[PDB]
């Protein structure tokens, strides 16, 4: 098993950009991928980003890809998710999940179901 | 002084096969017995060598290497093999003297909705000498273009879970691996059998 917490959360301008955090403690040697997914008010969970843990590689939803960008510190057990060129469309709970699944196929892991979630944080983007 | 094949056979976890196990076994006694008479495996396979005459012969050390696979691989685990196990995994000589022992592990690797903590090499662009040992996740060029380390097109991660669930065919279902290996050098034969 493992723990995920999430901080960063909070409101900011459009335009702007805004750094997640979340860190994993427990199991972290069995860590394969992390993900970072969204929530809306009122729509379905949403595949934001995941980045596999040996190696760096990153994939991207189109709704994010060439704004958002997926990190990650193995020394920290830490995941971020660099959030530029805010936009309205971008308010909802964001929340990293972890799988110890190892997939050949990095795109696997925007529809795998993972293992573990964190608690979720808020962004809200404000007006122009 | 008694060998410690019991750290060996009854160890809670076991290696992924690309990154197989190897235990030095030195300066012991070595109740071979102990192997052959158990009902324990159900793979219990001798190249060149049987288990009986190991109790009155010494060796400068034994090894014993240790992975899971699931049941249709352990074929792969002798001499002459190929497959994805054999060619990318774990290589076995043509001329190998040793045994290879295995059992059905569906009890302790497999969990209800899946345990994928043991993993497989699934590419590579080489075949793997006798006892190599490849723990590199460098990205597999597929396609006709280089990956310069990046995921993508036709550019993987060499890698893949074994999917274990305690409902999987037997031919899916885990196996635990050892495979004894003797070694005389130019050293005291610190290893020996009862006699
Ligand atoms: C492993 O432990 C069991 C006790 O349940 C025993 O039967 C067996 O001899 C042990 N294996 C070795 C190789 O010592």
């Amino acid at each position: 098993q493992v723990q995920l917490v999430e901080s960063g959360g909070g409101l900011m301008q459009a335009g702007g950009s805004l750094r997640l955090s979340c860190a994993v403690s427990g199991r972290t040697f069995s860590t394969a991928a992390m993900g970072w997914f969204r929530q809306a008010p009122g729509k379905e969970r949403e595949f934001v980003a995941a980045i596999r843990w040996s190696g760096g590689s990153a994939y991207y939803a189109d709704s994010v890809k060439g704004r958002f960008t997926i990190s990650r510190d193995k020394a920290k057990n830490t995941v971020y998710l660099q959030m530029n060129s805010l936009k309205y469309e971008d308010t909802a709970v964001y929340y990293c999940a972890q799988t110890h699944y190892v997939s050949y196929l990095l795109s696997d892991y925007a529809t795998w179901p993972y293992d573990y979630w964190g608690q979720g944080t808020q962004v809200t983007v404000s007006s122009k | 002084n008694l060998c410690p094949f019991g750290e060996v056979f009854n160890a809670t976890r076991f290696a992924s096969v690309y990154a197989w196990n190897r235990k030095r076994i030195s300066n012991c006694v070595a109740d071979y017995s102990v192997l052959y008479n158990s009902a324990s495996f159900s793979t219990f396979k001798c190249y060149g060598v049987s288990p009986t005459k190991l109790n009155d012969l010494c060796f400068t050390n034994v090894y014993a290497d240790s992975f899971v696979i699931r049941g249709d691989e352990v074929r792969q685990i002798a001499p002459g093999q190929t497959g994805k196990i054999a060619d990318y995994n774990y290589k076995l000589p043509d001329d190998f003297t040793g045994c290879v022992i295995a059992w059905n592990s569906n009890n302790l690797d497999s969990k209800v909705g899946g345990n994928y903590n043991y993993l497989y090499r699934l590419f590579r662009k080489s075949n793997l000498k006798p006892f190599e040992r490849d723990i590199s996740t460098e990205i597999y060029q597929a396609g006709s273009t280089p990956c310069n380390g990046v995921e993508g097109f036709n550019c993987y991660f060499p890698l893949q879970s074994y999917g274990f669930q305690p409902t999987n065919g037997v031919g899916y279902q885990p196996y635990r691996v050892v495979v004894l290996s003797f070694e005389l050098l130019h050293a005291p034969a610190t290893v020996c059998g009862p006699k």
